[PDB]
């Protein structure tokens, strides 16, 4: 819908979409940036994953309210008629993100923070198509969550300190993919102390902006453990 | 249990 | 688009959507339910104006970011772009809200609360209007926001108890009009002034229940006058 | 100068 614009223009208009919280048209507008057929700088990378982190936020916490409704109804079919256009709306918006990355985000992507950045997102995506998942398909939905997520840490590992914040980022989405959709919650325990230690003793070589970048995921990973134990 | 917010940067 | 849905569960499925914070589908679900040409109860009135408010509402929000933003503009044309884009959006929907009062919710509203709540209605939507308009008709548009208030409140003074929240509500809202629209802020100031009296005069006719009604839209009419005085 | 919320109810 968006191959008349220009490429920069459609940069411009996702940046004041985001100003003005108009999610949906910064999700629209960076979706044909992609469609371009460049590669995006990290900036631009930053823009797509908050636009669609937005539209499908608002769709998971829409499709959580309809959900509690439902299970304490079983009325009329009304209740489950809504909570499944939800569903399929949200679905359409990961299928979206999904197709992104395969065509052609992540085959291009050869340095090592683009490519573990698209691949947590490929992880993330799949995790929300398997919060809401139950049928054929649903263990091999978690198993390309699995599989996106380690993929990244074994290339976050190899290239990438301690602190930085993309790996720090993907440890704490692996993790919460471990506790909320692989009933692995001893896994995800083990991840997030593990990743907390590591960061912790890696501090002391990052300047005051880094540091304070590091810290804050780190305190999420602090808040989770928290909850955890 | 929390994910990265990620809904502004 | 909901010819083939039931009246009963279009409205069901407006008071799920506001549940799960979904107003353009709950506008979406009150629309089709109006077009089903029955007149709607109070509750129904309700979740009409509650859906397209929260709509509109987030429209008239990022209108004036971008109108912010072009101003101090005033870089390349896509923040005019943009904006253009939004404001064509939200006349739309105020376009397709005056449609339904027009057809035919106006003229088959007989009782003095639903004629008052639709005329009210009518002037708060051509008040959206006005504040986007700049051209050959907003002279036009702002008459029309007139008309309606002025009408709504003929029959307001005649019908209803100087405290009826609809009154009180219609009153508060007229007087903004007067306020930021008009360019009228002695009139505001005169209106929200007498409409507050007028109801503290009759505070002591009310059960406990529609006491707390009414004081709360007073408070609102004071909150203003103290911004305005 | 506010007018009615009117985004509940
Ligand atoms: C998954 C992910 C994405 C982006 C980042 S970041 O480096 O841009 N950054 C530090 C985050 C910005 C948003 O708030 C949390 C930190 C990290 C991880
Ligand atoms: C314009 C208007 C609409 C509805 C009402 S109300 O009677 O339903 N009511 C008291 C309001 C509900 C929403 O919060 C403010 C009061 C009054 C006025
Ligand atoms: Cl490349
Ligand atoms: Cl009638």
């Amino acid at each position: 819908a968006m191959g008349s614009m220009e490429r920069a223009s459609l940069i411009q208009k996702a940046k004041l979409a985001e100003q003005a919280e108009r999610y949906e048209d910064m999700a629209a507008f960076m979706k044909g940036a992609v469609e371009k057929g460049e590669e995006l700088s990290c900036e631009e990378r930053n823009l797509l994953s908050v636009a669609y982190k937005n539209v499908v936020g608002g769709q998971r916490a829409a499709w959580r309210v309809l959900s509690s409704i439902e299970q304490k109804s079983n009325k009329g079919p009304e209740v489950r008629e809504y909570r499944e256009k939800v569903e399929t709306e949200l679905q359409g918006v990961c299928d979206t993100v999904l197709g992104l990355l395969d065509s052609h985000l992540i085959k291009e992507a050869g340095d090592a923070e683009s490519r573990v950045f698209y691949l947590k997102m490929k992880g993330d995506y799949y995790r929300y198509l398997a919060e809401v998942a139950t049928g054929d398909d649903k263990k091999r939905i978690i198993d390309s969550a699995r599989s996106a997520y380690q993929e990244a840490m074994d290339i976050s590992k190899k290239e990438m300190p301690p602190t930085n914040p993309i790996r720090l980022g993907l440890a704490l989405n692996f993790s919460v993919f471990h506790y909320e959709i692989a009933n692995s919650p001893e896994e995800a325990i083990s991840l997030a102390k593990t990743t907390f230690d590591e960061a912790m003793a890696d501090l002391h070589t990052l300047s005051e902006d880094s540091y304070k970048d590091s810290t804050l995921i780190m305190q999420l990973l602090r808040d989770n453990l928290t909850l955890w134990t | 249990a929390g994910s990265i917010p990620g809904r502004r940067s």
